[PDB]
RNA sequence: AGCGUGUGCCUACCCUACGCCGGCAGGCGCGGGUAACCCGUUGAACCCCAUUCGUGAUGGGGAUCGGGGAUUGCAAUUAUU
RNA sequence: AGGAGUGGAGCCUGCGGCUUAAUUUGACCAACACGGGAAACCUCACCCGGCCCGGACACGGACAGGAUUGACAGAUUGAU
């Protein structure tokens, strides 16, 4: 719009999200991965990890 | 005697203009002087110590005690 | 949870109400056209855009952050 | 305006050409890149979408962030007229697969 | 290995992509029997074998259905033309098909019908087609509003150990 | 010319990735390319180690999951042409190659 | 302002230099007099439209009548180096809802605008409950 | 010593050798690493050997608190570190 | 049978109580460094002010000297 209708945000929790449901905090940033944790269980055995210990 | 500026215990004190160097009675002195400027401008600093709490970011929800009078 | 309290103001811009808009050229003779005022030519009009004589002020809408003098 | 008219055009001739649209999920796209640049200017897209979604003339689909819109019979015949295009054009089917 | 990813992050940027799929796949297509994919890459093509149990569904009027959803992901993963080619295949027994049968199901159930009975026709029909055993469950409300259970069980069943990724599916 | 090529391979499944070296090891030793063996490289985990239950409650328990990704390469030096010839064929499963200019 | 002897004369002088040096000297000379935390908000910042605050300041210390102060300049920004020039204007600094006005004192040179209004009532118990003791 | 980790990823970011300047925090100039290749033969701690302290709320303890310097950020006040 | 501790001291952190404009909220062996919850802003559910519509679609109405959009400067405003 205007010249208000945003605040930065380009770091820290707010400019981040997951790709699942777009759900903040618990998630797994690590790989590559952006995925909260809830829903990474989820899709786990779907090409991922596998139990193994 | 050539001992550096940064291993003094005051530099620039504040309104004074110099480093300095500060011994015994001296010292409460001085001391007691910042207390009084803090309330003077009456920052949060001067209510803090005029009110007999911590200055520091410091939770006194669990701390200091001493305490008694329960319910 | 809750739902919205009172206020009271209520106020609307405008509506940008209909009138007799473009009486900007003025009849006198046949078949010239009577300015008052510069139909602009900016750095990007047509000139097929009039300019607004505001008195005290000289205001385009369409070089509204440009091109305005205080006259 | 809610959207100019030429914004409209821009999709709707653009849908018509590839017979099926998709978009990311989010009112902070500048431009919605890939497809179709300097004509979309935030949500355009979507909001353009839910509008001829509602009346027929497609349907959709929505996994992990993104829509998905499917043209159909009746939304070929809507875009041919508002248009006023030629009748040459139909890219969902041309060919019976063998 | 400019521009691409290093070796550790290039099998999880695979996983993403072989996920997001099987889920975009399966909301569009279930009614057709959907039972999965096969992804491969081959010299200069992907395949995507869309397997499902009834091609006829599948395949629609002069191959439409397999045209669009080409198109849509030659442009949601923004590969360039000629890359991304479906297939279908058709899977030869169905009972050993548990995503398929459990949605088979789904529609037997939301066609209006009592539980007992659907999950019977199920159970049946997935045990004829040779199966060790198979078992079926029903949870949630159903005459009142207490939740129940309703399970209906046949031949032989394993729940613990290492076997239970080879000799079971489940959906 | 004769250049010193070296394929390096990488896979997820040990079985599927070392039947396909096999391969590769057999059409460059049928051509009398003399090639070198498989170099099997360490083994790398990937580790994710989170909480089993949604909405903390209940005992803490964790859960360890590990993907292991498998390196191995074989190093030739023959000509190019043969090499991408005898590369591209009698593969079959889901196993990554690549193919690298010349090495020293 | 009403004070005597915190900023020139006999007693005090800001770190040897009188506030009459202070308002003719640019940032630049301010800045290395020590006070480490404003030097970063100086040389980092550079105005980041504290332009609609600064003007106000001096454009109502101007209008008002000689011998009497301006009437408010009001902020939501409890974050601004208190400064020679920002003397003798009185500003009201937005808590939660309340405009806690104050006057600026050359002695309060350095620090915030937000020490000087509080944002809490300071507290006053008090009386055990009926749930606060395993009892 | 051992398990790891690292920019080329989201919308923007990594791990750091080496040279120089500074007591320190740190600044500055150059170079490598998609990684059994570069950081890193990860020359880690307790441990070990020789000085000093001497049974003393002591130099044990470092709470609390004064003054000053740096770095991150748009911003550090209720003191981010 | 024993080993090392906790309970005592100081601090960190969670919970109750009390206060407060608001001190958001779930949870009482099988809650209490738990919600991967080490909150400057953001998060944010809370409190106090201000702005925005991104109310599809349908039907009726308005309406081309016109339906409608945005804005310079001044006043007003934390606020350009």
């Amino acid at each position: 719009q205007q010249l208000y209708w945003s605040h930065p945000r380009k770091f820290g929790q707010g400019s981040r999200s997951c790709r699942v449901c777009s759900n903040r905090h618990g998630l797994i940033r690590k790989y590559g991965l952006n995925m909260c944790r809830q829903c990474f269980r989820q899709y786990a055995k779907d090409i991922g990890f596998i139990k193994l210990d | 005697y050539k001992i550096p500026d940064w291993f003094l215990n005051r530099q620039k004190d504040v309104k004074d203009g110099k480093y300095s160097q500060v011994l015994a009675n001296g010292l409460d002195n001085k001391l007691r002087e910042d207390l009084e400027r803090l309330k003077k401008i009456r920052a949060h600093r001067g209510l803090r110590h005029f009110w007999g709490l911590r200055v520091r970011g410091q939770h006194t929800k669990t701390t200091g005690r001493r305490g008694r009078t329960v319910g | 949870k809750k739902s919205y309290t009172t206020p009271k103001k209520n106020k609307h811009k405008r509506k940008k109400v209909k009138l007799a808009v473009l009486k900007y050229y003025k009849v006198d003779e046949n078949g010239k056209i009577s300015r008052l005022r510069r139909e602009c030519p900016s750095d990007e009009c047509g000139a097929g855009v009039f300019m607004a004589s505001h008195f005290d002020r000289h205001y385009c809408g369409k070089c509204c952050l440009t091109y305005c003098f205080n006259k | 305006m809610l959207m100019p008219k030429k914004n409209r055009i821009a999709i709707y001739e653009l849908l018509f050409k590839e017979g099926v649209m998709v978009a990311k999920k989010d009112v902070h796209m500048p431009k919605h890149p890939e497809l179709a640049d300097k004509n979309v200017p935030n949500l355009h897209v979507m909001k353009a979408m839910q509008s001829l979604k509602s009346r027929g003339y497609v349907k959709e689909q929505f996994a992990w962030r993104h829509f998905y819109w499917y043209l159909t019979n009746e939304g070929i015949q809507y875009l041919r007229d508002y248009l006023h295009l030629p009748p040459e054009i139909v890219p969902a089917t041309l060919r019976r697969s063998r | 290995m400019a521009v691409q990813i290093s070796k550790k992050r290039k099998f999880v940027a695979d996983g993403i992509f072989k996920a997001e799929l099987n889920e975009f796949l399966t909301r569009e297509l279930a009614e057709d029997g959907y039972s999965g994919v096969e992804v491969r890459v081959t010299p200069t093509r992907t395949e995507i074998i869309i397997l499902a149990t009834r091609t006829q569904n599948v395949l629609g009027e002069k191959g439409r259905r397999i045209r669009e959803l080409t198109a849509v992901v030659q442009k949601r993963f923004g590969f360039p033309e000629g890359s991304v080619e479906l297939y279908a295949e058709k899977v030869a027994t169905r009972g050993l098909c548990a995503i398929a049968q459990a949605e088979s199901l789904r529609y037997k159930l939301l066609g209006g019908l009592a539980v007992r009975r659907a999950c019977y026709g199920v159970l049946r029909f997935i045990m004829e087609s040779g199966a060790k055993g198979c078992e079926v469950v029903v949870s949630g409300k159903l005459r009142g509003q207490r939740a129940k259970s309703m399970k209906f069980v046949d031949g032989l069943m394993i729940h613990s150990g290492d076997p239970v990724n080879y000799y079971v599916d489940t959906a | 010319a004769i250049h010193r090529i070296r394929i390096t391979l990488t896979s997820r499944n040990v079985k599927s990735l070392e039947k396909v070296c096999a391969d590769l090891i057999r059409g460059a030793k049928e051509k009398n390319l003399k090639v070198k063996g498989p170099v099997r490289m360490p083994t790398k985990t990937l580790r994710i180690t989170t909480r089993k239950t949604p909405c903390g409650e209940g005992s803490k328990t964790w859960d360890r999951f590990q993907m292991r990704i498998h390196k191995r390469l074989i190093d030739l030096h023959s000509p190019s042409e043969i090499v991408k010839q005898i590369t591209s064929i009698s593969i079959e499963p889901g196993v990554e190659v690549e193919v690298t200019i010349a090495d020293a | 302002v009403e004070q005597k002897k915190k900023r020139t004369f006999r007693k005090f002088t800001y770190r040897g230099v009188d506030l009459d040096q202070l308002l003719d000297m640019s940032y630049e000379q301010l800045m290395q007099l020590y006070s480490a935390r404003q030097r970063r908000r100086l040389s980092r910042g550079l105005r980041r439209k504290q332009h609609s605050l600064l003007k106000r300041l001096r454009k109502a210390k101007k209008e008002a009548p000689p011998m009497e102060k301006p009437e408010v300049v009001k902020t939501h920004l409890r974050d601004m180096i208190i400064l020679p020039e920002m003397v003798g204007s009185m500003v009201g600094v937005y808590n939660g809802k309340t405009f806690n006005q104050v006057e600026i004192k050359p002695e309060m040179i350095g620090h915030y605008l937000g020490e000087f209004s509080i944002t809490y009532k300071p507290v006053k118990h008090g009386r055990p409950g009926i749930g606060a003791t395993h009892s």
